[PDB]
């Protein structure tokens, strides 16, 4: 009979199993996380397995349903994020040899062992002690021979598993009729619509390259600033002119250069506004710390929470001696269950991250009413996109003057302002040329333009071209560089990051400029200015129901990514930093490396 | 007056209430209601008008499906499980019962129906378990194309504040 009907039978059963199957998942991984012992793990793995047994049963057998005749969007958008599966279509030794390649990859990842500098007893792992090591240390020897170590024990113990696991999923995407893997992973941004408001896949190259060619002047005026305050540090070891050492980033990879405030201050005599005091002395604690990120987020128009998620959730270290890792994290566990579990404390850093949590919780209640199979984000960068204009508001001095934690005659200093924004951007910057560097590396392997035998070279090429950092030590084609990345060893995506850092700028300058907001942007605060809370709710509603495209033009007005408003946020520390440079600035030319 | 166990949606309770009067004037001080409402009288008129030969459906349902019990509303369970008339009009009683009718670990107690051939007319019931076929030929299940028209809700304690069960008494 008519396809629609079948269709519409189908997507009907399915939303009704999955209703249930994923919140009895879901409270089972809450029940482990919430009491750590050996007998919730497995509880957790029979609802895992239960609920993955039917998905990939069920994923895989409307294919029988051509896509080509359905003539709603809706219908045809629900068939087509329920198609594409993945290794289901495989056989089954396939499946079984791709679970096994992929267990072995993540377990010798995660049992990593670094043993040098004395007598070889003392295992530091990765998380108790390299963090620390890479995040404290001044010493170059020590850094260098941990990331040296690191990586050749783990590209090493790694790089044969990718090598047969790259072949093995290009042989898969082939088989679902795609022509490769990085496609499959390039998809998710594919949307289809009106006339205008289409978009290809093939077009992502094209747009995410375009914007990048603006960020490189201010980028780079970042990229001087840092050099030339290294010398005050390290006295004749970082070249003049040179790309900066990849060891020296304050990270173990080069992800954030968040720790490097230490070494760069614009001016040491003047301190930061309520750096972990005044709370101590007014006697506050984490209800009234969540009492107060609740009435910010009322005073501009959103919804207030709801008393399940003040009864439910954890908000401090248990006193029952229970083990928890309570890394802090906001859950949506489904059938309009919304909790936040964090260990709380009396810092300003929890101060802000009740906020940024708080905002991802509304984001999570803002598309409840969609159904099932596109309760999500418009795409992977939207979710984190959201949550983090919050924290960029809660910190600004007219807030904190309001809420009586900081004295009424205290003015904005002209230091405090400069030393603000050259934090924030020693951490928002920084990160974009590596996932434009990591994705684009990732797909180039994935499409099969480089050879086998020429991975790793040419990845260490793009290192001197886009992020301009130099390799402290030569590498050949034994190792595998990406393979000692969280992200790499166990696949995931990547751009997720730059889109998430283009959109939360575009939707932080449209808000404040419907503020009513005379003055630089920096000193932007929602608060009693309903208008931006209407312009961002008004898209927060729509989920993965239409084309991100038009998410994105209900606020900003535009219907692709313009990086112009980060540019525009950055402002007074671009004038600033191109007064204080009278040198440098000049680029990078790739020729330097510390070995030769 | 109350009993403790409550039936299902497509098995709503009928019960016939004749040569009574009842005020329920307890409803000024009460905060238990967790919703109340009336569409053919605004309590003007209840001076001079005398409660004779009414009806008590009772079920248990959703949050989110509480406004579906009202004139128009089309919703999903509104035009398969329980639809309203337009005239007949009497009162809407939903209360919260999530510390009775909600466990840890689960209650499937209560069922409802989400596939018919054809619209529901006021006051029809249907009860019959037959297989859904979307095209006729008549199914043998679990054959291809086959569905079945049943569901269970399930009820927790721990779930938001529209996925509580709500026990719902419309008086007409
Ligand atoms: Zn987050």
């Amino acid at each position: 009979s008519t396809i629609e009907e079948l269709a519409k039978t189908f997507l009907e059963k399915f939303n009704q199993e999955a209703e249930d199957l994923s919140y009895q998942s879901a409270l089972a991984s809450w029940d482990y996380n919430t009491n750590i012992t050996e007998e919730n793990v497995q509880k957790m793995n029979d609802a895992e397995a239960k609920w993955s047994a039917f998905y990939e049963e069920q994923s895989k057998l409307a294919k029988t349903y051509p896509s080509q005749e359905v003539q709603n969007l809706t219908v045809k958008r629900q068939l087509q994020a329920l198609q594409q599966s993945g290794s289901s279509a495989l056989s089954a030794d396939k499946s079984k040899q791709l679970n096994t390649i992929l267990s072995t990859m993540s377990t010798i990842y995660s049992t990593g062992k670094v043993c040098n500098q004395s007598n070889p007893q003392e295992c530091f792992l990765l998380e108790p002690g390299l963090d620390e090591i890479m995040a404290k240390s001044t010493d170059y020897n020590e850094r260098l021979w941990a990331w040296e170590g690191w990586r050749s024990v783990v590209g090493k113990q790694l790089r044969p598993l990718y090598e047969e696991y790259v072949v093995l999923k290009n042989e898969m995407a082939r088989a679902n009729n795609y022509e490769d893997y990085g496609d499959y992973w390039r998809a998710d941004y594919e949307a289809e619509g009106a006339d205008g408001y289409d978009y290809s896949r093939s077009q992502l190259i094209d747009d995410v390259e375009r914007t990048f060619s603006e960020i490189k002047p201010l980028y780079e005026q970042l990229h001087a600033f840092v050099r030339t305050k290294l010398m005050d540090a390290y006295p004749s070891r970082i070249s003049p002119t040179g790309c900066l050492p990849a060891h020296l980033l304050g990270d173990m990879w080069g992800r954030f250069w968040t720790n490097l405030y230490s070494l760069t201050v614009p001016f040491g005599q003047k301190p930061n506004i309520d750096v972990t005091d005044t709370m101590v002395n007014q006697g506050w604690d984490a209800e009234r710390i969540f009492k107060e990120a609740e009435k910010f987020f009322v005073s501009v128009g959103l919804p207030s929470m709801t008393q399940g998620f003040w009864e439910n959730s954890m908000l401090t270290e248990p006193g029952d001696g229970r083990k928890v890792v309570c890394h802090p994290t906001a859950w949506d566990l489904g059938k309009g269950d919304f909790r936040i579990k964090m260990c709380t404390k009396v810092t300003m850093d929890n101060f802000l991250t009740a906020h940024h949590e708080m905002g991802h919780i509304q984001y999570d209640m803002a598309y409840a009413t969609q159904p099932f199979l596109l309760r999500n984000g418009a795409n992977e960068g939207f979710h984190e996109a959201v949550g983090e204009i919050m924290s960029l508001s809660a910190a600004t001095p007219e807030h904190l003057k309001s809420i009586g934690l900081l004295p009424y005659d205290f003015h904005e200093d002209n230091e405090t302002e400069i030393n603000f924004l050259l934090k924030q951007a020693l951490t928002i910057v920084g990160t974009l040329p590596f996932t434009y560097m990591l994705e684009k590396w990732r797909w180039m392997v994935f499409k099969g333009e480089i050879p086998k035998e020429q991975w790793m070279q040419k990845w260490w090429e793009m290192k001197r071209e886009i992020v301009g950092v130099v390799e402290p030590m030569p590498h050949d084609e034994t190792y595998c560089d990406p393979a000692a990345l969280f992200h790499v060893a166990n696949d995931y995506s990547f751009i997720r990051y730059y889109t998430r850092t283009i959109y939360q700028f575009q939707f932080q300058e449209a808000l404040c400029q419907a503020a009513q907001h005379e003055g630089p942007l920096h000193k932007c605060d929602i608060s009693n200015s309903t208008e931006a809370g209407q312009k961002l709710l008004n898209m927060l509603r729509l989920g993965r129901s239409e084309p991100w495209t038009l998410a994105l033009e209900n606020v900003v007005g535009a219907k692709n990514m313009d990086v112009r408003p980060l540019l525009n946020y950055f402002e007074p520390l671009f004038t600033w930093l191109k007064e204080q440079n009278r040198n440098s600035f000049v680029g990078w030319s790739t020729e330097w490396t510390p070995y030769a | 007056f109350n009993a403790t166990k409550f039936p299902s949606v497509y098995a709503w309770e009928r019960k016939k209430i004749s040569n009574c009067v009842a005020d329920y004037s307890v409803l000024y001080n009460s905060t238990f209601f967790s919703t109340f409402k009336c569409y053919g009288v605004s309590a003007t008129k209840l001076n001079d008008l005398c409660f004779s030969n009414v009806y008590a459906d009772s079920f248990v349902v959703k949050g989110d499906d509480v406004r579906q019990i009202a004139p128009g509303q089309t919703g999903v369970i509104a035009d398969y499980n329980y639809k309203l008339p337009d005239d007949f009009m009497g009162c809407v009683l939903a209360w919260n019962t999530r510390n009775i009718d909600a466990t840890s670990t689960g209650n499937y107690n209560y069922k409802y129906r989400y596939l018919r051939h054809g619209k529901l007319r006021p006051f029809e019931r249907d009860i019959s378990n037959v297989p859904f076929s979307p095209d006729g030929k008549p199914c043998t299940p679990p054959a291809l194309n086959c569905y079945w028209p049943l569901n269970d809700y399930g009820f927790y304690t721990t779930t938001g504040i529209g996925y509580q069960p709500y026990r719902v008494v419309v008086l007409s």
